[PDB]
């Protein structure tokens, strides 16, 4: 996907400001309560009877942790996002079956998550620079299925 | 199906929104028009651009829908009839759009109101906009 | 909202369907299971190959549900509601699988009634399935 | 897309039996009677007023002819369909801005049209060859998008 240098400049300035080590678990949380059908693929994770449990659970923050990691190592190789997430997406595609739009579905509750943390300065054209990330993500964990 | 929690947290949130009402609407408007390109062309007759009269004007509109959906939660389909035969058959908004606009909505709640915007609440607000926009989209003829 | 059209489309075309319920209703889930592999996750106790019991048991199921929907079609909501807290509660279906599925009964339908799947009809029923599958995933939490 | 040699010999064995002149036409017909929004983007077509209206209209005979034939290329380069339709992408996506959502709705009611004309040889395997097609084609067509 491609980002005009004023785009990936917003994007980069904004993603040094993220605290790596909760974000990833907010997003991930909140998509297991907004969408709860996606449960259906962490029931190892123990406590998701409430949204307080799911927030608050050990095993979500963890794994959030490494979706943000994905998400990172993206927006690092914003011109080769299929090389970079091949893995991922035989991971997510051929083994989960995972259907590619709970991929769109996360990327859009990362975008709310940023918009909650970072408020104004979450401007209109910064969350524009942000959907394109977040769907060329999406579109390069779906390449298993077209 | 909203819940009664649903509606309970529906309307807190929207009664924190005050007279920013018609700001955050033509704000969510601006982040659609940007983040989906696609949806600019049910607007040839709208400058787009920031600080916009047209989509200042037009947020407001927006969100006095919302307010009235949220005032007779319980019976949307009546409250919003005259507005989905407006998307429906004279506009022929697709579908996929109303996601859109909904997501940009959040974005802009979200961005706004950090204490109300709960994963509880983000619940909430996602199941009564996407009620909004089942309701919008149900004359297609 | 289904019109008065739509009713008679659909309780007509349903009607041709006859004692070959169950066998279409089999049909199209052999049809998602193949065209659309993430489907059969949801089947793990199943054998999905060609000619399984289980398969043409379950299409009979399916079917006498959409009959069900045919007979009570202006209360759908009450006459599926155990159906839907069923696939939203304890299934956790993705709603696209409802897309997904409907998309297969309608090709078994048109495959199988050449003239009663008319573009009147074809449309009437793609809303008919599209009603369901709302009714069937209203029920998330 | 990657098609098995059975999948591509169900599926040329068929497209050799579609009517050519036809087929596109109906496809394109029912997407606006089934997708009425899709009518917005044929407002100098003219009587689009009833099914019959739709179906009868010589304009949408004569596109859906060109939309078939789109199809027909796609067919003969299953393994090249970025390049086969960049130009069409181009005219889709950025000149026309269809939301890519109406191409995948497009593709499944061109195989409801194939299902109507060949009955019981539209068998389920044969259909899942053209699931692939079509999405394809669809993702093809969307990449000016992504
Ligand atoms: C942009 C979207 C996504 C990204 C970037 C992402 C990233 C990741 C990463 C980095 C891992 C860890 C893999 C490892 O341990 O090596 C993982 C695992 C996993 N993902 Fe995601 N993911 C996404 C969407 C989803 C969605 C939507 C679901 C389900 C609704 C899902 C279900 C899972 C599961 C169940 C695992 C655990 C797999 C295992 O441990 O065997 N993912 N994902
Ligand atoms: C939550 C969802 C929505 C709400 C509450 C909403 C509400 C409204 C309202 C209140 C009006 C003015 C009605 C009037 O003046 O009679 C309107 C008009 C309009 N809407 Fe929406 N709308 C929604 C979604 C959308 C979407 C997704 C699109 C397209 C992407 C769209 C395109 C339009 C257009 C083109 C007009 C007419 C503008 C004009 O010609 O002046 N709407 N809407
Ligand atoms: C028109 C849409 C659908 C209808 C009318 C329908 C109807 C039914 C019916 C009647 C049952 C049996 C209920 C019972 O025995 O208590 C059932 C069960 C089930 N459905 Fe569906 N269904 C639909 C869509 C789906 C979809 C899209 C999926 C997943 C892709 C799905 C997955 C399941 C599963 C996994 C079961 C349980 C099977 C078992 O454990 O034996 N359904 N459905
Ligand atoms: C797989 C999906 C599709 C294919 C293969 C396809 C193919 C084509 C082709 C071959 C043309 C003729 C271009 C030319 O004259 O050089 C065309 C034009 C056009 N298409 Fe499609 N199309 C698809 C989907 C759609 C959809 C879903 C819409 C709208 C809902 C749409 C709207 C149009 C319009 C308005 C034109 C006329 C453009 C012009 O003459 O300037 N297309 N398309």
């Amino acid at each position: 996907v491609h980002l005009t240098p004023k785009e990936k400049s917003a994007v980069t300035a904004l993603w040094g400001k993220v605290n790596v080590d909760e974000v990833g678990g907010e997003a991930l949380g909140r998509l297991l309560v907004v969408y709860p059908w996606t449960q259906r693929f962490f029931e190892s994770f123990g406590d998701l009877s409430t949204p307080d449990a799911v927030m608050g659970n050990p095993k979500v923050k963890a794994h959030g942790k490494k979706v943000l990691g994905a998400f990172s190592d993206g927006l690092a190789h914003l011109d080769n996002l299929k090389g970079t997430f091949a893995t991922l997406s035989e991971l997510h595609c051929d083994k989960l079956h995972v259907d590619p739009e709970n991929f769109r579905l996360l990327g859009n509750v990362l975008v709310c998550v940023l918009a909650h943390h970072f408020g104004k300065e979450f401007t209109p054209p910064v969350q524009a620079a942000y959907q394109k990330v977040v769907a060329g993500v999406a579109n390069a964990l779906a390449h298993k299925y077209h | 199906v909203l819940s009664p929690a649903d509606k309970t947290n529906v309307k807190a949130a929207w009664g924190k929104v005050g007279a920013h009402a018609g700001e955050y609407g033509a704000e969510a408007l601006e982040r659609m028009f940007l983040s989906f390109p696609t949806t600019k062309t049910y607007f040839p007759h709208f400058d787009l651009s920031h600080g916009s009269a047209q989509v200042k004007g037009h947020g407001k509109k927006v969100a006095d829908a919302l307010t009235n959906a949220v005032a007779h939660v319980d019976d949307m389909p009546n409250a919003l009839s005259a507005l989905s035969d407006l998307h429906a058959h004279k506009l022929r908004v697709d579908p996929v759009n109303f996601k859109l606009l909904s997501h940009c909505l959040l974005v802009t709640l979200a961005a706004h109101l950090p204490a109300e915007f709960t994963p509880a609440v983000h619940a909430s607000l996602d199941k009564f906009l996407a009620s909004v926009s089942t309701v919008l989209t149900s004359k297609y003829r």
